[PDB]
């Protein structure tokens, strides 16, 4: 209109949500409960001996 | 009843207990190196990770 130009109003959004990147270290030790039970559970046997003689 | 016959019956005897003795030795022996080197390797693997 006349020289100006006109542009329409722009829309915006209401919300927004942060979720940051994070660093991954990847560690082993962690979940490796399963070693740990197998080393529980050792049981060793000894016979008696002299006992059947 | 012979004389040498009730002996000959405990010499029978005295050699069972041995041969059965050396053998159950045998047995705990294995059995104790055999624990021994699963709880190395278990503790080994452990060991590992938390050094990384
Ligand atoms: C939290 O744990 C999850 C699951 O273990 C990890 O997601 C894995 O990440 C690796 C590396 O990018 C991928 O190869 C896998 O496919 C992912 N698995 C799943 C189920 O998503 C995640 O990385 C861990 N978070 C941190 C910060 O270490």
């Amino acid at each position: 209109c006349f020289g100006v130009t006109f542009k329409k109003p722009l829309v915006a959004e209401e919300k927004t949500s942060l979720e940051p990147q994070l660093p991954h270290l990847q560690l082993r030790l962690p979940h490796l409960v399963g070693i740990i039970a197998k080393i529980k559970g050792i049981k060793i046997e000894v016979t008696s001996s002299g006992e059947s003689i | 009843n012979n004389n040498y016959s009730k002996l000959r019956s405990m010499g029978y005897a005295l050699t069972g207990a041995v041969q059965t003795l050396a053998q159950i030795s045998d047995i705990n022996d294995q059995n104790l190196q055999q624990g021994i080197y699963l709880l190395r390797d278990h503790i080994v693997t452990l060991m590992e990770a938390t050094l990384h």
